[PDB]
């Protein structure tokens, strides 16, 4: 699943560029759930560490990889739920 | 692998969507569900990597996480939602660094400036794990929030980074077990050492900035493992939360720097 170095390098200062610009202008009511929106998405990181796990060949492969898939699961799902919480306060009152 | 490609292509898309509509109020709202498809995508087209085993080990752990999480999240109080940031952003940081340890235990990488690469998201996701649990135990009351100073702090946490990077460095040379353990074990301390002198009000700039920096050490281990899904997202994540910690600062009268050092 690898792409080559200058591929690669293109999608890392282009995503870079990105994020950086899709956050100027953001609203100060907006800070802490933007933060907890894109530490939801880091999140993602669960997914490289099923891999790992996926391809553990030893005992302590396998224990280190199943604490991170884990870990990275946590980060997904709490800071999901932690995200749609936050952002209820863009609503009225049932 | 073109089905897995094209998952992933989707799930940068819809991460991306999902955080440009998170950044205005009108949108915030449906951003957030976007972005969950994505996760939802991104997990379910892992299950068909090549070569991949230990299914149950897989799917056992991916219950654990998200269902222990999931009961946190949804029960504390909203007032106590930075601190469930923290421990959160902590537990993606150390997922980082285990994808690193692993590799580096393995000996994967043939080459250098891949091997480095591992070798940089995971002293910034180790730092980003014990710093985030830091900030976490201070707001939650398991430590107090004050700050804990000390004689010659400074020095101390700086003579701590500069040997943690030392270290990481000659792993480029000589990759002994030995080694590899006590870079972590190092940059696991520094993490700790760097969060105890900040207060209570200080704490959502430095909870952003380890915000940044485990999106950076997420990106980091994706290009040095090849995966796309962790090359964008990581990467998209550091850059906005680089300037997002930015923004905190200056709208909470302060600089990046004076909190952090
Ligand atoms: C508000 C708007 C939101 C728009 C959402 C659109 C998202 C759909 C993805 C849902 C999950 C689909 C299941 C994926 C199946 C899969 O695994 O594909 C890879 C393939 O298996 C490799 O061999
Ligand atoms: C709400 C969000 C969604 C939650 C996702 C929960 C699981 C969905 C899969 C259901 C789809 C049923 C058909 C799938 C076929 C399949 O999984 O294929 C097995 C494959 O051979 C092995 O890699």
């Amino acid at each position: 699943m690898e792409f080559g170095f200058w591929s690669a390098l293109y999608i890392f200062v282009l995503t870079c560029f990105l994020g950086y610009e899709l956050i100027t202008r953001v609203p100060v009511i907006l800070h802490t759930p933007l933060m907890s929106g894109s530490n939801f998405i880091h999140g993602v990181v669960v997914v490289g560490a099923m891999v790992v796990l996926g391809h553990a060949e030893t005992g302590l492969e396998k224990l280190i990889g199943f604490l991170g898939v884990i870990l990275g699961a946590a980060n997904a799902a709490g800071g999901y739920a932690v995200t749609v919480r936050m952002l209820e306060m863009f609503e009225r009152k049932p | 692998m073109d089905l897995i490609q094209a998952a992933y292509f989707v799930v940068a898309i819809l991460f991306i969507v999902g955080l440009k509509r998170m950044a205005h109020p009108t949108t915030a709202k449906s951003g957030i569900v976007w972005a969950g498809w994505g996760m939802v995508l991104a997990v379910l087209a892992t299950f068909f990597w090549p070569g991949m085993g230990n299914f149950a080990l897989i799917l056992l752990a991916l219950l654990l996480g998200s269902v222990v999480a999931w009961w946190a999240a949804v029960r504390v109080a909203m007032t106590d939602m930075p601190q469930m940031v923290a421990i959160y952003n902590g537990m993606g940081g150390g997922a980082a660094a285990t994808i690193a340890a692993v590799e580096l235990l393995k000996g994967a990488f043939e080459n250098t400036g891949l091997m480095a690469l591992a070798i940089l998201g995971g002293l910034i996701g180790s730092v980003a794990f014990t710093g985030s649990l830091i900030a976490f135990a201070k707001l939650q009351g398991i430590m107090k929030s004050r700050p804990i100073l000390f004689p010659g702090q400074k020095a101390v946490n700086a003579l701590v980074l500069a040997l943690t990077v030392v270290i990481g460095l000659s792993l480029l040379w000589n990759d002994a077990t030995a080694s590899i353990v006590l870079f972590f074990l190092l940059a696991l301390l520094f993490g700790v050492l760097m969060t105890l002198p900040i207060g209570g009000g200080d704490m959502p700039v430095a909870i952003s900035f380890y915000n940044a920096f485990t999106g950076m050490a997420v990106g980091f281990e994706g290009f040095a493992v090849g995966n796309p899904a962790l090359m964008v997202a990581g990467t998209l994540v550091g850059a906005a939360g680089t300037l997002l910690t930015v923004l905190m600062a200056r709208a909470m009268n302060r600089s990046v720097w004076i909190s952090v050092l």
